[PDB]
This record gives structure tokens, sequence and C-alpha cells, in this order.
């Protein structure tokens, strides 16, 4: 034999497997907290709002 | 006649301040105005106003 081998496949040994239940699959993130304001506000002020 | 003697009433907290009123309903009628008389423009002499 002059071809390699299985000993020579590394990634596909190493990868972790999840088992699937579709053709499509989904998932979700959460890319940040909240936006950049301010945070300072004053004696009996209401905060600013925000969101994620 | 009364419609309601003193009461304190909450208010809603619109932010970091703590809120609330005091009411009084009612209004004073005098039946025979013929019963009724007054002085005027008596003389004063002590210095000063009443106290605040």
């Amino acid at each position: 034999n002059l071809s390699f081998t299985d000993q020579h496949i590394k990634f596909w040994k190493k990868i972790p497997k999840q088992k699937a239940y579709s053709t499509v699959e989904q998932y979700g993130q959460l890319l940040d907290y909240g936006r950049s304001q301010g945070a300072f506000v004053g004696e009996g002020v209401l905060p600013d709002t925000n969101d994620s | 006649k009364q419609l309601t003697p003193m009461m304190k009433m909450d208010l809603a907290t619109l932010g970091p301040v703590i809120r609330w009123m005091i009411l009084m309903y009612g209004v004073p009628v005098m039946y025979a105005p013929k019963k009724f008389m007054k002085y005027t423009n008596i003389k004063a002499d002590v210095p000063g106003y009443i106290g605040n």
C-alpha cells in the first residue's frame, strides 16, 4: 500500500458529534446585554431604558 | 357641609420619588345673612404682623 491509512485522520475523529432530527437545524444567540448609553442619572431622576 | 374630611391619598411611582397628597371637599353656607355684622377699621398700634 502506497497510500494513507486510517491513522492519518485527525480532525474528523476529534470534532464533537450531535444527533440531528431534521434537515434544518436552529439555534439562538445572545449578542449583547445593552447599548452604549450613560449610567449616571441624578437625584430623583428616572433612568433611561435599555434593551439587549 | 362636608363631602369628606381630610384624607391622605398615595400616588403612583414614576421614579425614585415618594409622593402623596391631602384632600378635603366642602363648602360653608349661611342661611340668614341678616343675623351677622362686622366692625371695620379698628385701630392697630402694636408693630409687626403674625408669625409665618
